[PDB]
């Protein structure tokens, strides 16, 4: 019962969530906003469906798996349509309720947020984004930019939050240690709740995590000819060398603070940390965790590099209205 | 509900 041909799109556009500069700052958490205004033909009836298509390179939620499309509701809360999302086709199917049997001259407005899908965009690139409402397409050219490591002599590090589970209250951090493959002497990495400044200085910050013996920490060695994705997200760990049992890990080094002793290294490593957080903290954006890399430089003192992640959120909207059928 | 992403603190 697809009625895309009965949906008339009167306005649609793609806009950037933080700054209109033609560049999606994906590691700054910059979202993409797709807005669509459309009319629903009077012939549309309960159970009929329409579709909304996201660009293949975008995804409604970057770090959670729990996306459910927002209802389309009228001003008093009547549900006009219920939506289901197919991740594989990047498509919402909206199914109309008997609202459309009781009202006519029905129109609706969708505001759908999305992020760069790191699986589809492993490295920086130019994209021609194309979104669609009921098969009516609109496009926007953008560049995707990712972050760079903080570099101080041979200390060089970067990290992202790569997953968030709001049911089990776990957050996953993916850390690139020495991505530049430098000769990093006496390498130690600290992971801590709250903040680590670019120069390694600790700060309390505005979020927290819980780090203890039940924190999960895995460490992988990257070969000299292996290239890490700029997205900072690893979807398959199988081609890297698991060296978790060959480095020293102290999950209780300090208060909510773990550290890893690497010694002298000449290679990049990936560290994946799964820590807990305070239930509900995601609604206050109060989940924050940082990393510090220390090495000994050629002048016999320590060089530090720091990196901190936090979370951002968006909320879709779907509204409509109509006049009562006599 | 909400949809989420990772960001950088500075
Ligand atoms: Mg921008």
């Amino acid at each position: 019962n697809n009625v895309n041909d009965l949906i008339t799109v009167t306005k649609q556009m793609i806009t950037e969530g933080i700054k209109d500069d033609g560049v999606i700052q994906a590691h700054d958490g910059e979202h993409i906003i797709y807005t669509s205004d459309f009319k629903i033909d009077n012939a549309v009836k309960a159970g009929d469906t329409m579709t909304v298509k996201y660009d293949k390179h975008t995804i409604p939620s970057d770090i959670t798996d729990d996306f459910t499309p927002v209802d389309i509701t009228d001003p008093s809360g009547e549900v006009i349509a219920k939506g289901t999302f197919d991740l594989n086709t990047k498509t919402i199917t909206y199914k109309f309720t008997d609202y459309v049997d009781r009202y006519e001259n029905v129109n609706a407005k969708l505001e759908l947020n999305s992020y760069i899908d790191k699986k589809e965009v492993p490295n920086e690139t130019n994209l021609n984004l194309t979104f669609a409402t009921a098969d009516k397409e609109t496009s926007k050219n953008v560049k995707v930019e990712y972050q760079k490591p903080i570099v101080k002599d041979e200390s060089n590090i970067q990290s992202i939050f790569s997953h968030l589970d709001t049911t089990k209250h776990e957050v996953e951090q993916t850390i690139y240690v020495n991505p530049l493959k430098l000769n990093a002497k006496n390498t130690n990495v600290t992971i801590k709740s709250g903040g680590v400044a670019d120069n390694g200085d600790y700060y309390t910050g505005d979020g927290s995590t819980i780090i203890d013996s039940n924190t999960e920490i895995k460490v992988y060695k990257v070969a000299s000819g292996q290239q890490l994705p700029q997205s900072n997200k690893i979807y398959d760990y199988s081609q890297y060398e698991d060296v978790t049992n060959s480095v020293t890990i102290n999950k209780n080094y300090g208060t909510n603070m773990a550290n890893i002793n690497f010694g002298d290294i000449d290679s990049a490593y990936i560290v994946k940390v799964v820590s807990k957080y305070t239930p509900g903290a995601e609604d206050d954006l109060a989940v924050q965790q940082g990393v510090r890399m220390t090495t000994t430089n050629k002048y016999n003192y320590s060089s530090y590099a720091g990196y901190t992640n936090t979370i951002l959120s968006t909320t879709d909207s779907g509204g409509g209205d109509g006049t009562v059928k006599p | 509900s909400k949809q989420f992403t990772s960001s950088t603190s500075y």
